[PDB]
C-alpha cells in the first residue's frame, strides 16, 4: 500500500505538472504520457531512469521552406536512406536508444522532395525496402545482428515526394514491379532531341550565356548546327545540354 | 496565514513543510499544505531550469 | 482515384468534364514520347 | 520519375525547378521514445523542438521533486494514517489473542 | 529468487472491443509475425526471461 501511494501521489501531481505541456505540445501526447508513466514507475519501484533513453532526438531543423527540403541521394543504400543505428558498447553489450538514431535521406526529405537514381535503387537492392517505406510508412534505421536488443520503430506517414531520376533502361528493371506503377505515376519523360527552330536556337544561346559562356552569333550558330549534327537529324537538335 | 486561522502551528524544517497540531488537520487544510509544498518544489525545479 | 486526383489538380479543385479530359490527355501525353518519335520518323520518311 | 537519355542535365533542371517551389515551413520531425524499446517519429511545428527538449530535461530533473514529495507533511501524515489503521487491525488481533 | 523471471509480460491490451484488433502486417518476417526475444548480456551471458 505504501508503494501504491508512492505512485498515486506522484501521478496526481504529475498530471498537474504535465497539463501545461499537454497544452503547449498537442502533438506530443504519446511521448509525454510515456514520460509520465516512466516517472510514475520511478516513484513506485525506485527503478533508476536513464536520461539518454528519454530524449527528443532531433532529426532536422527548418525555419525555411522556400525552397523546400530537396534531398538528392545519389548513393541510395539502406543506411543512407532510412538512417543508421549507433550503439554504445558497455561491458561488451551493444546498446541503442533514441539518442543514437541518425536521420537518413527519407527523414530529412519530409515536407519536401527526395531525389533518387533508379539505377542506384536497383544496384543496392534497396528498392523493396524503399517501396515498402512509401506504401506502409515503414522507415527502419539500419540495425546490426550483433546487438542483443533493438528499437521497435513505429510506422510513420510519409510526407515527402519521391522523384526518381534515371535513364530508360534504368527504369526497365524497375517498372516490372506493379508496385512501381501504383506508387510512381507521373512520368517526366525527356525527349532526347529538341525541335530545330530559331526559338530553340535562341533558348540554347540564353542557356549557354546563363552558364557563363561568352558567345558570338557565329559561335552560337555553329554550336546549334553541331547540336543538330549530334542529334543526327536535319530538323532536330540534340537535347543533351551537358554535351553541348 | 491559513494555519493561523485554522488554529495550527506551521513547523518548517529547511525546505520541508509540515503542520503540527492536536489530532489530524482538516482535509482542506492538508490539501492546501500539500499543494503549497508541491508548488514550492515545482518552483525549485523551475529555478534549476 | 489517381486519375481523379490528376483531374482535380489540373482543374484546381473541381472535376469538370474539361478537367477529366485534360487529365486523360495529359496521362496519354506523358508516355507519348516513343509514339511521337515514331510519327516524326514516318513523316520524315525514315520509316516509310 | 524523370526518364531521359543520359547527359540531358535532368538532375540540373530538376533541382533548378524544385528550388523555385514554395512550401509551408516543414515541421520538425524527431524520434521520441514512447518507451525504452519503442520509438516513434513525431512532427512538431517548426521551432518547437528546442522548447520540447528543454521541458524534457526539466521532467528528467523532476526525479528530485519526485524524491522530495515523499518528504512533505501531507504525505507523511497519510503514511502515518495508513500505518495507524494497519496497527489498529494488528492490535485488535493481538488483544483477542492476548 | 530473480524477480524479472517471474513477472507476467503485458503483450497488448484491448482497445475498445469495437472495432476489433485489425492488425495489417505488410512486412511478414518472423520477428514481426511471431515476435522477438530480447536478450540481456551479463558477463557475456545472453540471458532471457
Amino acid at each position: 500500500a505504501l508503494r501504491r501511494l508512492r505512485r498515486d501521489w506522484a501521478l496526481h501531481y504529475l498530471n498537474n505538472r504535465f497539463e501545461p505541456l499537454f497544452q503547449r505540445f498537442p502533438q506530443a501526447r504519446a511521448y509525454l504520457e510515456a514520460l509520465r508513466a516512466r516517472l510514475a514507475r520511478y516513484a513506485e519501484t525506485g527503478e533508476p531512469l536513464d536520461p539518454a533513453q528519454w530524449r527528443p532526438n532531433l532529426l532536422t531543423s527548418s525555419s525555411s521552406g522556400t525552397p523546400p527540403p530537396i534531398v538528392y541521394e545519389p548513393y541510395a543504400t539502406a543506411p543512407r536512406l532510412f538512417g543508421r543505428l549507433d550503439y554504445l558498447v558497455d561491458r561488451g553489450v551493444w546498446s541503442t536508444n533514441v539518442s543514437l538514431i541518425r536521420p537518413g535521406a527519407v527523414h530529412r526529405a519530409q515536407g519536401g522532395y527526395l531525389i533518387l537514381d533508379a539505377l542506384s535503387l536497383k544496384r543496392e537492392g534497396t528498392w523493396e525496402a524503399f517501396k515498402r517505406a512509401l506504401r506502409n510508412g515503414q522507415v527502419e534505421p539500419v540495425t546490426e545482428p550483433q546487438a542483443p536488443a533493438g528499437l521497435e520503430v513505429e510506422p510513420f506517414p510519409i510526407q515527402m515526394q519521391v522523384i526518381l531520376v534515371g535513364t530508360p533502361e534504368a527504369f526497365e528493371g524497375l517498372e516490372e514491379d506493379p508496385a512501381f506503377s501504383e506508387l510512381f505515376r507521373i512520368r517526366a519523360e525527356f525527349s532526347p532531341t529538341l525541335p530545330a527552330s530559331p526559338e530553340n536556337c535562341t533558348a540554347l544561346g540564353g542557356w549557354l550565356l546563363a552558364q557563363g559562356f561568352q558567345l558570338t552569333q557565329g559561335g552560337l550558330t555553329r554550336l546549334y548546327d553541331e547540336a543538330r549534327r549530334m542529334a543526327e537529324q536535319r530538323d532536330r537538335m540534340d537535347a543533351r545540354l551537358v554535351e553541348i | 496565514r491559513e494555519a493561523q486561522e485554522a488554529g495550527f502551528a506551521l513547523s518548517t524544517n529547511g525546505e520541508r513543510l509540515e503542520l503540527t497540531g492536536p489530532g489530524p488537520v482538516p482535509a482542506e487544510l492538508s490539501a492546501r499544505l500539500e499543494e503549497v509544498t508541491l508548488g514550492s518544489l515545482a518552483a525549485s525545479a523551475e529555478l534549476e531550469v | 482515384r489517381a486519375l481523379a486526383e490528376e483531374a482535380a489538380v489540373l482543374g484546381g479543385g473541381l472535376l469538370t468534364a474539361e478537367s477529366v479530359e485534360q487529365a486523360i490527355a495529359a496521362r496519354e501525353h506523358r508516355s507519348f514520347l516513343s509514339e511521337e518519335e515514331f510519327l516524326r520518323a514516318v513523316q520524315e520518311g525514315v520509316i516509310r | 520519375y524523370l526518364v531521359g537519355p543520359p547527359s540531358l542535365g535532368k538532375h540540373e533542371a530538376l533541382l533548378a525547378y524544385l528550388s523555385t517551389q514554395s512550401v509551408e515551413t516543414p515541421p520538425d520531425l524527431l524520434y521520441v521514445p514512447l518507451s525504452e524499446r519503442k520509438v516513434a517519429v513525431l512532427t512538431l511545428p517548426s521551432g518547437q523542438e528546442i522548447h520540447l527538449a528543454e521541458a524534457v530535461e526539466g521532467l528528467l530533473l523532476e526525479v528530485n521533486r519526485l524524491d522530495e514529495l515523499f518528504r512533505q507533511g501531507s504525505f507523511l501524515r497519510e503514511k502515518t494514517q495508513l500505518e495507524a489503521r494497519f496497527k489498529e487491525a494488528r492490535e485488535q488481533q493481538l488483544e483477542a489473542l492476548r
